[PDB]
């Protein structure tokens, strides 16, 4: 679905 | 009773209107409709409420149920609803207080009568359908409404200035359209009511307005995915009930507002992937906060020791920006740390010592800073430990004993450090371990039997250390190994005759070691081998013929003790670097054989 109001997933 | 029977044939003629391939309404097929299920009644027994979420039910719009004279909420929420909306499939939904039509197959434009024909609407959302087409300027004619959910869809145009007339609205929630490039209209600092802005991925320019400053009682703003510019406004310091800031990947620039740290409510604040400078702002009193994500700007300066102060925070991401100074050395004794990736600055001094002091600690991820000093004990039974990545930085002395055995750890690198020790016969624990990362430190010993063990092993990289003693047989019985990397160490001994194990293995890197014997025929058999360095060794015997079978993007057998010919595919002078210095080796050319 959409993606949901909330912190970035990014990392290394 | 006469309400019991409009009820059900109503609801029965709306049913004849749709496929129920999961037999969600066998219920509508004895018992008063009041109990059949998605069914509520008042106390008069008229149906006020249909709630058909996830029933699987295809077909069009049930305008039908509309004509329950009672009906004030209706929800159709993630079900394969087709078609388009026309004008008349709400003609006489006029009742309504309350429509959800999210997740389902909705095509074509938005009716621009919809707000004549559902003037007593509270709640509106048709999120996650394919509409297309613009917002109708209709939209600002809504007396009552308080939510409006239109996200995922694919409308353009702009946002109209006219929703800003909806002063009732409570959230406005657009975000993952189609949206031209265009500013956020100012006529939305009129919603003052508002406590949910999200506007992510409006294709958003120019600065935020700020007329937006008169939205005092906004809980969750989230302008994420836009092309913003300027400052963050101080305003949002302000707030007095702000629990969530996303504002990720934008052009802001500027430095975080200088009174941050009074932001008591906050939960979630997300600024990365940014233009911003300066510092963190510091006498952080943030007693809420979860998560802070700051990654990706161009931040200096130190992380100040007053975040430890919340005693919430889970995820910490300050990664990529130019941030200095010892980390405070109680950053994890009083916090849930769960996700912690501060790559890519110049920390130095000590990793503290309790980062996982609550034993929740899922990545510890420090890349490319100047770290020095020992990693903690703690550290060595960190069980919750899954993604371990401390390479490139000045760290020195021996790893935990329980570090190399925790159970769920999948990622370990370490990797151009300082390091010393053996690899412990505890690393027979790290039952999830696929990736160890070693390369470049000072590790001693023999490689472990008991890696052999762990069969998700994908990669072992040990490159550029004092390995000594033999490769342990059984490294070949790891059917998943994808990356063998034990280059420059003082390995000895053969390389392992049966192989077949080997079928995942992409790399095999053993140069410059101390290694003998002959180089085995099954080399040439492993099917997804690219990747073949054996140089810098004492092998010796024949070139197996079986290499010819590969296609090898590498191949260097250089600087052994090699004889025989070499195999005829690599006879041409571009190969010659590969086969360099073994004086019992030529190539076959015209008749001779030439060094
Ligand atoms: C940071 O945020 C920006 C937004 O400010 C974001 O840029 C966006 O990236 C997405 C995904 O990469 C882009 O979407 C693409 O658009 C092009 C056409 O312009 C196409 O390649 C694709 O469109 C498809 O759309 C349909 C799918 O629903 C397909 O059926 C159709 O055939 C197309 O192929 C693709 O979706 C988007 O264009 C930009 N948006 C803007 C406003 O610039 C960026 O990715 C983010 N950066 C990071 C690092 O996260
Ligand atoms: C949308 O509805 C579908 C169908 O009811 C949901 O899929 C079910 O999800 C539950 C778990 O919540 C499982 O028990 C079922 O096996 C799933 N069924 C099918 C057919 O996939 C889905 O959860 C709903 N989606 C959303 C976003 O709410
Ligand atoms: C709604 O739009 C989406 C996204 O464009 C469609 O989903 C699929 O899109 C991809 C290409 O991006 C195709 O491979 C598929 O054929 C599409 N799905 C299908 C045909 O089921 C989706 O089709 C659209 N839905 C409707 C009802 O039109
Ligand atoms: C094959 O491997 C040898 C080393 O085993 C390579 O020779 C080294 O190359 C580097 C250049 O980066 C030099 O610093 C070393 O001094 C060289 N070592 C020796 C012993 O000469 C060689 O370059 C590799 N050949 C190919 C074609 O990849
Ligand atoms: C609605 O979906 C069904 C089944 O997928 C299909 O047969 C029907 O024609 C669809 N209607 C429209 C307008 O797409
Ligand atoms: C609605 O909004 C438009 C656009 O900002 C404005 O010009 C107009 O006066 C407003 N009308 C009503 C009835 O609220
Ligand atoms: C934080 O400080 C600023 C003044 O520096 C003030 O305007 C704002 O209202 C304060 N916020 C809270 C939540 O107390
Ligand atoms: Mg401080
Ligand atoms: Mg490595």
């Amino acid at each position: 679905p959409i993606p949901p109001s909330a912190p970035s997933k990014r990392h290394n | 009773m006469g309400s019991l029977n409009q009820d059900a044939t109503i609801l029965r003629q709306a049913k004849l209107g749709l496929s129920d391939p999961a037999q969600s309404l066998s219920s509508w097929s004895d018992v008063t409709p009041c109990k059949w299920l998605g069914v509520s009644c008042d106390a008069t027994s008229n149906v006020v409420s249909v709630d058909l979420s996830s029933f699987m039910l295809v077909g069009p719009f049930p305008s039908i149920l509309c004509h329950l004279p009672s009906l004030h909420s209706l929800s159709l929420y993630n079900n394969s609803i087709n078609g388009s909306l026309s004008a008349d499939d709400f003609d006489t939904c006029h009742n309504l207080i309350s429509l959800d039509l999210s997740e389902n197959l909705l095509v074509g434009s938005i009716p621009k009568s919809l707000p004549f024909n559902l003037p007593n609407l509270k709640f509106l959302e048709i999120s996650g359908n394919n509409l297309s087409d613009t917002i109708p300027s209709s939209f600002g004619e809504f007396r009552k409404l308080e939510s409006l959910n239109l996200a995922g869809n694919f409308l353009s145009g702009t946002i109209p200035a006219s929703l800003g007339n909806v002063t009732t609205l409570k959230e406005l929630k657009l975000a993952y359209n189609l949206f031209s490039p265009s500013q956020i209209p100012s006529q939305l600092g009129n919603l003052t009511e508002l406590q949910v802005l999200w506007l992510a991925g409006c294709n958003l320019v120019g600065p935020i307005p700020p007329s937006l400053s008169r939205l005092t009682s906004l809980v969750n703003l989230d302008l994420t995915f836009n092309q913003l510019t300027g400052s963050i406004p101080s305003w949002i310091t302000q707030l007095k009930t702000v629990e969530q800031i996303e504002l990720f990947n934008n052009s802001f620039s500027g430095e975080l507002p200088e009174s941050m740290g009074n932001m008591t409510t906050l939960k979630r604040f997300d600024a990365s992937m940014n233009k911003l400078t300066g510092k963190i702002p510091d006498n952080l009193n943030l007693l809420n906060l979860e998560s802070l994500n700051l990654f990706e700007n161009m931040l200096e300066g130190p992380l100040p020791e007053s975040i430890t102060r919340s005693k919430t925070l889970s995820e910490l991401k300050l990664f990529n920006n130019r941030l200095t100074g010892v980390l405070p050395s109680q950053l994890g004794a009083n916090s849930p740390l769960q996700y912690v990736d501060l790559s890519y600055n110049r920390f130095s001094g000590e990793i503290p010592a309790n980062v996982c002091g609550e034993g929740k600690l899922e990545y510890l991820i420090l890349i490319d800073n100047s770290f020095s000093g020992e990693i903690s004990n703690n550290l060595g039974k960190c069980k919750s430990l899954t993604r371990v990545r401390l390479s490139n930085n000045k760290l020195s002395g021996q790893i935990p004993h329980g570090f190399w055995g925790l159970p769920r750890l999948s990622l370990l690198e370490l990797s151009d450090n300082s390091f010393t020790g053996s690899i412990p016969k505890t690393i027979i624990g790290a039952k999830n371990l696929s990736n160890l990362r070693i390369s470049k430190n000072r590790f001693s010993g023999s490689i472990p039997n008991e890696i052999g063990s762990l069969n998700g092993i994908i990669e072992i990289s040990g490159a550029e250390n004092d390995f000594s003693g033999e490769i342990p047989e059984s490294l070949v019985k790891l059917k998943q190994l994808s990356r063998l990397d034990l280059s420059k160490n003082q390995l000895s001994g053969e390389i392992p005759r049966e192989l077949r194990g080997w079928k995942n293995l992409n790399e095999l890197n053993l140069a410059n070691n101390h290694l003998s014997g002959e180089i085995p025929k099954e080399v040439g058999i492993l099917p997804v081998l690219n990747y073949l360095d054996l140089s810098s060794n004492q092998f010796s015997g024949e070139i197996p013929l079986e290499l010819q079978n590969l296609k090898l993007n590498v191949l260097n057998l250089s600087y052994n003790h090699l004889s025989g010919k070499i195999p005829p595919l690599y006879a041409n002078k571009i190969y010659a670097h590969d086969f360099i210095g073994n004086p019992g080796l030529c190539v076959d050319l015209d008749g001779l054989c030439r060094k």
